[PDB]
């Protein structure tokens, strides 16, 4: 499974 | 622990799974460790029947998670219109702050989700409303390349 | 043997194309078990292992929704990323992302890391410690703080901690038969008259897995990593790799020369004499 | 910028002994950006069926991918791969060589 929060850079 | 299963449920999707957890007393506002709700799992998987069946289970629409994000900002950065609708219905903040300054306008503007935005304006949201960095909607609108959004924008101003 | 989830992300801008190509594979260590490209028909996470097909729709539905997410956000990165070096639109810029959790032999939570890279340089880095970030430049000082702000590290360390290791372990008791496997490097050697006083002696490599090979030569206790040329390891596309060496080597050396090899597919080395 | 020319490698999946089916692989590692052009060749022109793995960066941040055929060998062919990319200014082509 993907990392389901990511944060935009 | 009922509320990892709770949890495992709307992250799932098993609506009749989240209804009998929800009767046998599952916490609706359960929180993990970075304070995500089952609300942001809802919200970020469109699960729209299960949004309205947590809600009506009194879920804490304004929860913010350890990033600060409400349910809201989950919606409106995935683009699931009829949850977003369906919490302001619930009574959603509008103007809620995440601990980097976004607004769910902020990220509905950046992601370029035109019909959002206008239901966002619609709800109150403050367009004038700036980030940490000062950054308004427009400018987020426009970094990201959406004109018409940063145009709505401005003119709604 | 250590296993690892790894995800690779890359995201290009196309000025003009006017959207970014974006490519995503993940692996369980060696083996590429899913993918997802941008300018793909499908439009989903698409299974590359027999194991991987037995997960549902459910799970599938759930990756293209993350999966989407990682675009819109390498998306939104590309431009704010774009922004902080203060660049001409005109002119195409990469982004790609790249994280995992390893286990150790018990399958514990041995290590985990995240890592950024802008226009191919190293732009953030999780420290190991999954708490604190290793900044490039000003730029990535900037993206720093924001995610310090964000709590992002505690995001990262959840994920890196929970969810990745439970994944990984299912995957390995599903690949029981793909993933736990090791062959053993078939090797042979070859002899050429290079010229009319030098040869070489080539000693190969190939079907075995995994990639993580060593091959050396000696003269019979010298060391011999002088007069030799050495390739990377490479895949055959049957799911598994070939390397090779040489040593240029007087012709009618009396057997002097000797292929040394080490690889976990060998529980007693196999070194071989000319 | 940063700009890095691939490593090409030409090679078969088995051993290339004739009468026995086998596929051509033109092995590419270490390009940045990931703006290749590639295609093998017969005896000096196009083959168009080739086909390729999905796109993947080493640890130094560098593209790896592997454009792979199906063919059979006989002592009269002639194979290559031939590249391009931003970094080289003339495309490079390397035969097959069946050591």
């Amino acid at each position: 499974s993907l990392l389901m929060w990511i944060t935009q850079v | 622990d009922l509320g990892k299963k709770l949890l495992q449920a709307a992250r799932a999707g098993q609506l009749d799974e989240v209804r009998e957890l929800l009767k046998a007393g599952a916490d609706v506002n359960a929180k993990d460790l970075i304070g995500v709700t089952p609300l942001h799992l809802a919200a970020f998987s469109g699960h729209l029947e299960i949004v309205e069946v947590l809600l009506k289970a009194s879920a804490d629409v304004n929860a913010k998670d350890v990033s600060g994000r409400t349910p809201l900002h989950v919606a409106a950065k995935h683009g699931h219109l009829e949850i977003v609708e369906v919490l302001l219905k619930a009574g959603a903040d509008v103007n809620a702050k995440d601990l980097i300054g976004f607004t769910p306008l902020h990220l509905a503007a950046q992601f370029g989700h035109l019909e959002i935005v206008e239901v966002l304006l619609k709800a109150g949201a403050d367009v004038n409303a700036q980030d940490k960095s000062g950054k308004t909607p427009a400018d987020l609108a426009a970094r990201a390349g959406h004109q018409d959004i940063a145009e709505v924008l401005q003119k709604a101003a | 043997g250590s296993h690892s989830m790894r995800y690779f992300f890359t995201s290009v801008s196309r000025p003009g194309r006017g959207e970014p190509r974006f490519i995503a594979v993940g692996y369980v260590d060696d083996t590429q078990f899913v993918r997802f490209d941008s300018d793909a028909a499908s439009q989903r996470m698409e299974p590359r292992a027999p194991w991987i097909e037995q997960e549902g729709p459910e799970y599938w539905d759930g990756e293209t929704r993350k999966v989407k997410a990682h675009s819109q956000t390498h998306r939104v990165d590309l431009g704010t990323l774009r922004g902080y070096y203060n660049q001409s639109e005109a002119g195409s810029h990469t982004v790609q992302r790249m994280y995992g959790c390893d286990v150790g032999s018990d399958w514990r939570f041995l290590r985990g890391y995240h890592q950024y890279a802008y226009d191919g340089k190293d732009y953030i880095a999780l420290k190991e410690d999954l708490r604190s970030w290793t900044a490039a430049d000003m730029a990535a000082q900037t993206t720093k703080h924001k995610w310090e702000a964000a709590h992002v590290a505690e995001q990262l360390r959840a994920y890196l901690e929970g969810t990745c290791v439970e994944w990984l372990r299912r995957y390995l008791e599903n690949g029981k038969e793909t993933l736990q496997r090791t062959d053993a490097p078939k090797t042979h050697m070859t002899h050429h008259a290079v010229s009319d006083h030098e040869a070489t002696l080539r000693c190969w490599a190939l079907s075995f897995y995994p990639a993580e090979i060593t091959l050396t030569w000696q003269r019979d206790g010298e060391d011999q990593t002088q007069d030799t040329e050495l390739v990377e390891t490479r895949p055959a596309g049957d799911g598994t790799f070939q390397k090779w060496a040489a040593v240029v080597v007087p012709s009618g050396q009396e057997q002097r020369y000797t292929c040394h090899v080490q690889h976990e597919g060998l529980p007693k080395p196999l070194t071989l004499r000319w | 910028m940063i700009q890095r020319t691939p490593k090409i490698q030409v090679y078969s999946r088995h051993p290339a002994e004739n009468g026995k089916s086998n596929f051509l692989n033109c092995y590419v590692s270490g390009f940045h950006p990931s703006d290749i052009e590639v295609d093998l060749l017969k005896n000096g022109e196009r083959i168009e069926k080739v086909e390729h793995s999905d796109l993947s960066f080493s640890k130094d941040w560098s593209f790896y991918l592997l454009y792979y055929t199906e063919f059979t060998p006989t002592e009269k062919d002639e194979y290559a791969c031939r590249v391009n990319h931003v970094t080289l200014s003339q495309p490079k082509i390397v035969k097959w060589d069946r050591d």
